């Protein structure tokens, strides 16, 4: 006789993963968080003096 | 240099203190102060376990110096055996108060 | 003095179901209520003091 | 200074800092070993249906796993202690500078010859000049001669503080009534940053240290001009 | 009835239950405080705009987690419920004094909350070092209220320690020697001997602080010939034993949980585990000044404290390998308590190994007072204690309540917590090696990346805590009542049923001498 | 301790005791599966005959299941042991868990 | 069949790989036919049918080894649900970013960063390995 | 461990209510303080 | 002498799951909310 | 129809243990080798190469010209 | 050491009383004489406002806040010197 | 005059991290010397080495406080 | 009904009144120190006294009157007392540590010397020597008390115990006069600090010890002690020897060596 896991297992796994990745991607890239990554290879140094 | 006036335990001990002191004088141990000595523990000569009810927890230290104690309810009726060493225990119920 | 221990023993072993702290009779009950009233009263007063001291008295 | 995403120590500015980096590398190798060996032995214990649940004899395997650790700790302690005592060794400074902690800024005294002293306060963020470092810059830097042994003496005139410059391997607490000594030698010129390293109240986060290391002749003229 | 049972208790189980409720509640406070910390640091700049308030939050976070969550749960909570049961005793030796150890804690917590409400709080660090904690830099009542809070919590644990020692030495079956009591009872006894010896030294040092603040003494004030460093020795002389006090009952529970879910009747190397806890207890009194390596310490004193500190890893590793050896050959049961205990073994190892980096006074000069130390102790201490407590709590919840948890929900909770705590504290090693001080409300911009990740991890653990609450609700809401429990023959505390009656071992166990 | 041969011989004798009771049968099997080994066919053969003397068919089948379990992922052990026991199984009328459908989940 | 709480102090039945022969039979009360089966079992087992052997097994024991040791799909629910609550955490973090945090300092603006970065190279921050070591001071670019 | 079936089963829907209510009891009061932090700071 | 058994050895009632929910909510909720309110209090003092 | 040979039946768990502790050890020695190579030796050489012909007055003059000092223009 | 006496058959009440009256109380009477002899007030020293003495970082919670709890006017100067 | 001072040298009587007593001993010596000289009819310039050492080591605020206290009559060391 | 010898205590209000009294006394000292009011303190001191009075009254009820102190109960009490005195010894230890730290390395503020400039110590041969003979004498008279009680001798028990308490009280009055007479105060730097706070906690213990002996005196008067069962008297004698030994260390350290 199928339990909770047999019946819902696959769907809990799939949408849990889908949901978790989507929302953490959104939070990370879309809402103005400044991660402050290394300038190395990405920033062109500019005259400051 | 001296004189008296100080009561003794025989005169003045009361309640459970008096009870233990009186039983000890008769060589008895109704309050479990002493560790019981083991019999040979066979079917024919089981450890006899007093109880005032129909079951009592036994702890068996199977070999001298084991740090592990084996614990089980001993029930009134036929001798039971320790599930680790097989030594035999039998419950002997009832009383303590007259 | 005479030894009246046996009397006290008879009184504190009387089978009346009373807890030891109340087993001496009516005076125990009084002393108990005084103690507990001062403790609970003093504690509410300390909470009051905390409320008052929690704010600037500029 | 630290840079974005840094994982390990700032690059060393002094020979003693360099020593510490190599000693950390030795230690952390061991640390890695042990932790991996462990994570691993564990997954080994946990990935078999085979059982053996009866009493196991211990006094034997206990030998290994007490002696091997003791050995490893000795392989850490030997170089640890050599560094400790090497840094304690006499060196003959050419200069002594005092620094006094306060709430919340550092004062510096250079009184081998003249009475030179001044206060060193963080640059407020709204007053930073373009390209300067939030929380790290000061109005008056601790100018010092490069390639020379300096004695720093550290104290406080109020609560505890602590005078730190990570790139030089330095951290000495600043305690009132006491005068703590440390020595400093920079192999390079440049600007070297630290931050107060004992909680001293509201602005603990905002009384930084900035060392300015230059050739002796520039330090001497800077000194004269600060009188 | 209610008041007699719950305010006037002389029963070890009910007083153990009160400690667990009290510690769960403290835990929600210390958790809110830690999330305020991580919110301040979660982006560059200022959140609260008030760094005295930040320092008060940091201070309260540590005192609440240590004195009101961990010690009550481990020793008052699990030590009261389990130690008398595990030795077949009818109660604690002093069952009425035991109830005053409990009731001293709500007043001690109230004093702590009072110190944060009056004036500007005590923003001192949980180390409360003068002069910052003296009557000039922290004028007014907040630091005195803190000191009094510590006095009450000190009295409560010292009378607790007298109660446990006496109970464990004097109330076992006549035939059971000390080398026949379970390892958890050993871990409580050793913890208690350390409480007994160390807390009176803290009490003497915080009393000196109180008189320096209010009676014109000058123990720590150089203007009268005093010395701030003396307070630090008095404090750490207690403070080091304190850290072993917080973890030793956790190691006791761990040993019982690993043994139990390995299907084993006994831990591997019992006398080695005893020997290890005794050696750690003994050596825990001679290493304290590794908390003071930047104070201006002579070199030979530094070399000695580095070496004595290392020697402690030796007995500590016996215990790690003996837990692995207990798992070896086990019929491994993957219950939520087993996962907590395995996560414990891994986190504790990580944190003990960064401890070893720190033992080296030459490297500690650069790591001291940086996030590398915060990372060390949130692994070995903080997560170690929390994981043991969650392990113990899931394992023995059915014993205390007579109900079962939902094992799936409890696996889910472990999983979220394990991700959260690692996302929170692992990045702090990087912050500390790169030089970020501890006790800071804000940081130079280079440290942004790891601070941000660390603050995000902290919310993941929040979600796990809210879930824990709902999980405990669900068990009491569904009332699945326990029927059977395995391995009772080597877990005596389970043998009177779930929950056991108010009075157990009214007739003592029978144990033959032979 | 002792040789493999002496260990096995002691276990044989244990279960060959004519008047072995049901308690001893269980104690011996439950102790034996604690060791790091799958019991030799001659030990299992003695245990099975003890099941016969105690008129306990179900325990004989359970004994076969636990041999298979004690081998863990060594899938060659159980078929070899059953091969070795087949005359005793035949003689005593003991069906294997597989013949009973009791290997299905 | 039916187990009772007030039986806690009595030997009980368990299914465990490591305790194959539990202390009592799973079924202790017998019907008239179950009693005739137990009688039959005193005779040669070769005369028992397959159905009767099964019935004897199921009287002594609840679940077979294969039944008690079966693996389950529980892990999917555990890992999926944990990722769900972790995902739910991101929503708290999006909220906190939107309503609690204000603008971070002006020193993170793109032009500030470019100028700071040049200054760090000018002062040769971490010139041995960490930072400036990665800049080519000859070609005036980041080392490839 | 074995246990009886729940005496008072808590269905998926009732779980959803106990879980939401539990999360709101932690989220709303702290959310409300943090949302109004500006109002505190300049007041 | 006292009630014994599941749900009876505790200072709170578990007779009704919803009343229990409310109580648990208040109990853990008050603990969690207290530091936010103390910080609000200290900000508002000045 | 051939008989199956007798397989090993004894000490299976201990055999598995013996086997993998030796592998655990080898992972560690082949890793020790790696860490000593990608991190530790790499460091000694970075420092050694940097300082071999390092000219500190030249380094200062470039910083001075970049305008970074308070004390030296 | 073994002191310089004897008894030791048993250490009973009679022996301890013998010690209380024969040794302990006579010591106390000797010390009380040697004290109520060297007593009589000694000449109080010139006042010097040393900064390590007469500490005041917070007023005492009694009196006018500047007197110690067992202030003796004769021999305890205030921070400003001996009292009138 | 046998001088040429850059800074205070290593003093084996005060080899460890706490240099307070180094500062204080030199401050004492200088003022003891200056007293022995300016009394017995001689030159304070023989006192110069201790003056240089305490100046190099001692916080300005300590020297300043100790100088006030010598003027006030409240300096607790023996000069 | 139990068949072990241990004592199950009736549910009691004293733990809670003791806890609240600690909150009132601490709140109280705070109020006194910072808000110039003695009211809370006076209330927590009163409830504390009442708690100790009733809680120990009850122990006397449970033992002399009700017989719950079996040998096993009495043995636990002996452990609890010994552990208690250990915790008090560690407490004094932190004050000895403070004393030695400050006196072994006197800072320049003091003059760089011990005793500091401007401190004139008591002569250790005057009243401190007298105090020493007083406390040592009271350790001989209490041991006479103890042997008399064991020998069944009521009158000599009461006499020796009386002498012992009179000596405690003489020590306490001598000390109160020494405190008044001393030319230095608690505010006189770390010399005053360590002197007064160490000898002052010691004086409090002498007062507690003396109170405990007076309790035993009244119980003896009431015939509570048997020649074999008198734990209250033993505990008070152990605590009394503790107070004497702490004094000997104070005398040797602070008064003699620190002079
Ligand atoms: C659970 C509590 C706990 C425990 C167990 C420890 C354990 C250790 N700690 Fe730590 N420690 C803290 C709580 C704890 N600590 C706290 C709270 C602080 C700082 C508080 C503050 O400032 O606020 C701290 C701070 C602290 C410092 C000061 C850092 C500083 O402030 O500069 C130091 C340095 O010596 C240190 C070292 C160690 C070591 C060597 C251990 C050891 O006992 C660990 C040994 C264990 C292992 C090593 C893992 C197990 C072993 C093996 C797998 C075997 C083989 C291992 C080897 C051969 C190495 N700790
Ligand atoms: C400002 C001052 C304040 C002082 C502070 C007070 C504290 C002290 C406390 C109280 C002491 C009181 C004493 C009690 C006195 C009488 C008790 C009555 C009992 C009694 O009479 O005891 C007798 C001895 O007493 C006796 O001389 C009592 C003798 C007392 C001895 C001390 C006096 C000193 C004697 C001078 C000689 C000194 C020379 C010594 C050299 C050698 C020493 C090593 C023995 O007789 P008994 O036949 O065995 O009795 C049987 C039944 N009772
Ligand atoms: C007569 C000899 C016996 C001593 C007892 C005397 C009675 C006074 C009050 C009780 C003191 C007992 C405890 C010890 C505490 C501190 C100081 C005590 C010693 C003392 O009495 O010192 C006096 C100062 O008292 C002051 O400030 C007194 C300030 C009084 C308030 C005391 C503050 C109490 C705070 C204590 C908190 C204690 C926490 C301990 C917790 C235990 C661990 C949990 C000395 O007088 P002075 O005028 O400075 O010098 C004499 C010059 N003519
Ligand atoms: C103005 C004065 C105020 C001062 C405040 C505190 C002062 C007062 C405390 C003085 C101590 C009084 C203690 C009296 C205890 C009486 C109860 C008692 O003594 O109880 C005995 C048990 O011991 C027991 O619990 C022994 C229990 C031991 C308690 C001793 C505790 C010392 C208390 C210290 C408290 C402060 C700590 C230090 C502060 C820095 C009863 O057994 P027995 O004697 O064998 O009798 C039975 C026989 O009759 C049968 O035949
Ligand atoms: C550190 C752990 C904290 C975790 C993060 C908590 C995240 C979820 C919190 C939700 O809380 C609320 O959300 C609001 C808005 O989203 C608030 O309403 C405010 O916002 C409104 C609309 O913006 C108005 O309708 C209102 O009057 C109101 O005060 C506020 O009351 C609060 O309870
Ligand atoms: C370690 N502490
Ligand atoms: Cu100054 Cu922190
Ligand atoms: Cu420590
Ligand atoms: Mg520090
Ligand atoms: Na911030
Ligand atoms: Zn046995």
């Amino acid at each position: 006789a199928p339990d909770f896991h047999d019946k819902y297992g696959n769907a809990v796994l799939a949408s849990g993963a889908t949901f978790c990745v989507a929302v953490w991607v959104y939070m990370a890239t879309q809402i103005g968080i400044e991660w402050n990554p290394s300038p190395v290879g990405r920033v062109t140094p500019k005259e400051w003096r | 240099a001296s004189g008296g006036g100080v009561p003794t335990d025989e005169e003045q001990a009361t309640g459970l203190e008096r009870e233990v002191m009186l039983a000890a004088r008769k060589g008895q141990d109704p309050y479990n102060i002493l560790a019981p000595k083991a019999t040979s523990g066979t079917k024919e000569d089981p450890n006899l376990v007093p109880s005032i009810t129909n079951k009592r927890i036994v702890g068996c230290i199977c070999e001298e110096d084991n740090s592990t104690v084996i614990w089980f309810w001993l029930h009134k009726g036929e001798a039971q055996r320790c599930p680790s060493c097989g030594t035999h225990y039998k419950l002997v119920p009832h009383q303590l108060a007259h | 003095f005479e030894n009246r221990v046996a009397e006290k023993q008879k009184l504190f072993q009387e089978d009346n179901g009373l807890p030891v702290h109340l087993k001496g009779g009516a005076t125990d009950n009084i002393l108990y209520r005084v103690t507990m009233t001062l403790c609970l009263g003093g504690t509410l007063y300390s909470l009051y003091c905390l409320g008052w001291a929690s704010f600037p008295h500029k | 200074m630290a840079y974005p995403m840094q994982l390990g120590f700032q690059d060393a500015t002094s020979p003693i800092m360099e020593e510490l980096l190599h000693f950390h590398d030795h230690t952390l190798m061991i640390v890695f070993l042990i932790s991996s060996l462990v994570l691993y032995i564990i997954s080994l214990m946990l990935t078999t249906k085979l059982t053996h649940t009866s009493t196991m004899d211990a006094q034997e395997v206990e030998t290994i796993w007490t002696i091997l650790p003791a050995i490893i700790l000795i392989l850490i302690a030997l170089p640890s202690l050599r560094i400790l005592y090497m840094m304690d060794e006499i060196n003959n400074p050419s200069l002594t500078v005092k620094t006094m902690g306060h709430q919340w800024y550092w004062s510096y005294e250079y009184t081998d010859y003249e009475d030179l002293s001044f206060d060193s306060y963080m640059i407020p963020t709204s007053e930073l000049k373009p390209g300067e470092l939030r929380l790290l810059e000061v109005d008056n830097r601790v100018v010092l001669p490069m390639e020379m042994t300096i004695r720093m003496l550290v104290s406080s005139e109020d609560v505890l503080h602590s005078w730190a410059v990570p790139s030089l391997g330095l951290k000495t607490d600043a305690i009132p009534g006491r005068l703590n000594q440390t020595t400093l030698m920079s192999s390079r010129p440049g600007l070297y940053y630290g931050q107060c390293s004992e909680i001293c109240g509201s602005n603990h986060s905002f009384m930084p240290i900035v060392l300015e290391l230059v050739p002796l002749k520039y330090f001497e003229k800077w000194s004269a001009s600060m009188l | 009835m209610f008041i007699n049972r719950w305010l006037f208790s002389t029963n070890h189980k009910d007083i153990g239950t009160l400690y667990l409720l009290f510690g769960a509640w403290a835990g929600m406070v210390g958790t809110a405080l830690s999330l305020l910390i991580r919110a301040e640091l979660g982006q560059p700049g200022t959140l609260l705009g008030d760094d005295q308030i930040y320092n008060v939050v940091v201070t309260a976070h540590a005192f609440v987690m240590i004195f009101f969550m961990v010690m009550p749960i481990m020793i008052g909570g699990f030590g009261n419920w389990l130690v008398p049961l595990m030795i077949g005793a009818p109660d604690m030796a002093f069952p009425r004094m035991n109830n005053m150890s409990f009731w001293l804690l709500p007043p001690s917590f109230l004093l702590l909350l009072a110190s944060s409400m009056v004036e500007a709080g005590a923003g001192t660090g949980w180390t409360v070092y003068p002069p910052l904690a003296g009557n000039l830099a922290h004028a007014g009542a907040s630091v005195d209220l803190t000191i009094f809070s510590l006095h009450l919590a000190g009295v409560s644990s010292i009378l607790g320690a007298i109660n446990f020692i006496t109970t464990i030495i004097n109330m076992k079956p006549p035939a059971m020697s000390q080398y026949q009591t379970p390892l958890f009872v050993w871990s409580v006894m050793i913890t208690a001997v350390l409480l007994l010896l160390s807390l009176p030294v803290l009490a003497a040092g915080i009393t000196m602080l109180l008189t320096d603040r209010n009676l014109n003494t000058t123990f720590f004030d150089p203007a009268g010939g005093g010395d701030p460093i003396l307070y630090q020795h008095l404090f750490w002389f207690f403070g080091h034993p304190e850290v072993y006090i917080l973890i030793l009952p956790g190691f006791g529970m761990i040993s019982h949980i690993v043994t139990y879910y390995s299907g084993k009747k006994e831990p591997f190397g019992y006398m080695g585990m005893v020997w290890a806890m005794m050696s750690i207890g003994f050596l825990g009194f001679i290493v304290w000044a590794h908390h003071m390596f930047t104070v201006g310490m002579d070199v030979d004193t530094r070399a000695y404290f580095t070496s004595a500190t290392m020697i402690i890893a030796i007995p500590t590793g016996v215990k790690v390998f003996s837990w692995l050896a207990t798992l070896h050959g086990g019929n491994i049961k993957w219950s939520p308590a087993m996962m907590w205990a395995l996560g414990f073994i891994f986190l504790f190892t990580v944190g003990g190994l960064t401890g070893i980096v720190l033992a080296n006074s030459s490297l500690d000069i650069v790591l001291h007072d940086t996030y590398y130390v915060v990372a060390h102790f949130h692994y070995v201490l903080s997560m170690g204690a929390v994981f043991a407590i969650m392990g113990g709590f899931v394992h023995w919840f059915p014993l205390f309540s007579g109900y079962t948890l939902n094992d799936t929900w409890a696996k889910i909770h472990f999983a979220i917590m394990f991700v959260g705590v690692n996302m929170t504290f692992f990045p702090q090693h990087f912050l500390g090696l790169s030089g970020m001080p501890r006790r800071y409300s804000d940081y130079p911009d280079a440290y942004t990346m790891w601070n941000t990740i660390s603050s995000m991890g902290s919310f993941i653990s929040l979600t796990a805590v809210m879930l824990m609450v709902f999980i405990i609700w669900e068990a009491f809401a569904s009332k699945r009542e326990v029927l059977t429990v395995d391995l009772t023959t080597t877990n005596l505390e389970w043998l009177n049923g779930c929950p056991p009656p108010y009075h157990t071992f009214e007739e003592p166990t029978y144990v033959n001498l032979k | 301790h002792e040789t493999d041969e002496e260990f096995d011989a002691r276990w044989v004798t244990y279960f060959n005791k004519p008047d072995i009771d049901a308690w001893e049968l269980r104690k011996g099997m439950n102790t034996l599966v604690g060791y790091d080994l799958v019991p030799e066919p001659k030990i299992i053969d003695a245990a099975l005959r003890a099941c016969r003397r105690l008129n306990d068919f179900a325990s004989a089948v359970r004994i076969l299941e636990v041999v298979k379990d004690k081998a863990g992922p060594h899938k060659e052990i159980y078929p070899y042991v059953i091969q070795e026991l087949r005359p005793t199984l035949n003689e005593l009328g003991i069906s294997t868990p597989e013949e009973l459908g009791l290997d299905k989940v | 069949s039916v187990v009772k709480s007030e039986d806690y102090a009595l030997p009980s039945y368990v299914d465990r790989r490591d305790y194959p022969l539990p202390d009592v039979a799973h079924v202790k009360n017998l019907s008239a036919s179950q009693k005739a089966l137990k009688e039959k079992e005193k005779a040669s087992w070769s005369s028992l049918s397959i159905d009767e052997k099964v019935e004897l097994y199921r009287l002594k024991f609840k679940e077979s080894f294969a039944e008690m040791n079966r693996s389950t799909n529980e892990w999917k629910t555990v890992v999926g649900a944990a990722m769900f609550f972790i995902g739910f955490t991101a929503l708290l973090l999006i909220w906190e970013k939107h309503y609690v945090y204000g603008p971070i300092p002006h020193t993170f603006e793109e032009e500030w960063v470019a100028k700071q970065t040049k200054r760090m190279l000018d002062m040769k921050v971490a010139p041995i390995q960490g930072f400036s070591a990665k800049w080519d001071y000859d070609k005036n670019e980041w080392k490839k | 461990i074995t246990a009886k079936p729940a005496k008072t089963p808590t269905s998926p829907k009732e779980q959803a209510i106990g879980l939401s209510v539990t999360f709101l009891s932690f989220l709303l009061p702290a959310g409300w303080v943090l949302y109004h932090l500006d109002n505190y700071k300049k007041s | 002498h006292y009630e014994e058994g599941p749900g009876k050895n505790i200072p709170f009632s578990v007779e009704n799951k919803w009343r229990l929910l409310a109580m648990m909510t208040l109990f853990f909720g008050s603990g969690f909310a207290a530091p936010f309110f103390i910080v609000r209090h200290q900000l508002l003092k000045k | 129809s051939t008989a199956l040979a007798k397989p090993q039946m004894r000490g299976l768990l201990a055999r598995r243990l013996r086997f993998h502790i030796v592998g655990a050890f080898m992972v560690s020695l082949g890793f020790a080798t790696f860490y000593k190579f990608a991190v530790a030796e790499k460091r000694k050489k970075a420092y050694a190469d940097f300082y071999r012909n390092y000219d500190s007055m030249k380094d200062f003059e470039e910083m001075r010209k970049a305008g970074i000092f308070q004390s030296a223009k | 050491a073994s002191a310089a006496k004897g008894d030791h058959g048993g250490t009973g009440a009679r022996t301890w009383r013998f010690l209380t009256f024969g040794l302990a109380l006579p010591s106390v009477a000797l010390c009380t004489l040697n004290s109520w002899l060297h007593s009589g007030h000694r000449e109080r020293p010139a006042f010097i406002p040393y900064h390590h003495l007469r500490i005041r970082t917070k007023p005492f919670s009694w009196g006018d806040g500047n007197h110690t709890f067992f202030h003796n006017p004769r021999v305890n100067p205030l921070p400003t010197g001996y009292e009138k | 005059k046998i001088k040429n001072y850059q800074t205070a040298p290593f003093d084996s009587r005060f080899p460890n991290q706490n240099q307070t007593r180094n500062c204080w001993q030199n401050y004492l010596d200088f003022h003891r010397c200056e007293k022995a000289m300016t009394a017995k009819g001689g030159d304070v310039s023989v006192c110069e080495w201790y003056r240089r050492v305490y100046k190099s080591l001692c916080p300005i605020s300590w020297v300043s406080t100790w100088d006030d206290r010598r003027a006030e009559g409240t300096f607790p060391g023996k000069i | 009904h139990q068949t072990h010898a241990y004592h199950m205590v009736n549910p009691s209000p004293w733990p809670l009144t003791g806890a609240l009294s600690a909150l009132l006394m601490t709140s109280g000292l705070t109020m006194w120190f910072h808000f110039n009011s003695m009211t809370l303190l006076m209330i927590g001191l009163t409830t504390n006294m009442l708690t100790m009075y009733q809680w120990w009254r009850d122990v006397i009820r449970e033992s002399t009157f009700q017989g719950h102190h079996t040998p096993a109960v009495q043995k636990g009490l002996r452990y609890g007392m010994i552990l208690f005195i250990i915790s008090e010894v560690l407490f004094f230890t932190g004050f000895f540590w403070a004393f030695y730290h400050s006196s072994l390395a006197p800072t320049p503020e003091l003059g760089g010397c011990w005793p500091p400039t401007g401190i004139h110590p008591l002569n250790p041969l005057e009243v401190p020597l007298l105090n020493t003979s007083v406390l040592l004498a009271s350790g001989v008279s209490i041991t006479w008390a103890h042997h008399s009680l064991m020998e069944g001798d009521r009158k000599h028990m009461l006499q020796a115990l009386f002498i012992t308490i009179t000596l405690g009280v003489y020590f306490t009055l001598l000390q109160a006069s020494e405190y008044y007479e001393a030319p230095f105060t608690i505010s006189d730097g770390v010399y005053g600090s360590t002197f007064f706070v160490a000898t002052g906690f010691h004086g409090l213990h002498v007062i507690i010890g003396s109170t405990f002996l007076i309790v035993c005196f009244f119980r003896q008067l009431k015939f509570h002690f048997t020649s074999n069962h008198h734990f209250g008297f033993e505990a008070a004698a152990w605590y009394w020897h503790f107070v004497d030994v702490v004094w000997l260390f104070l005398y040797v350290s602070i008064y003699w060596w620190g002079s």
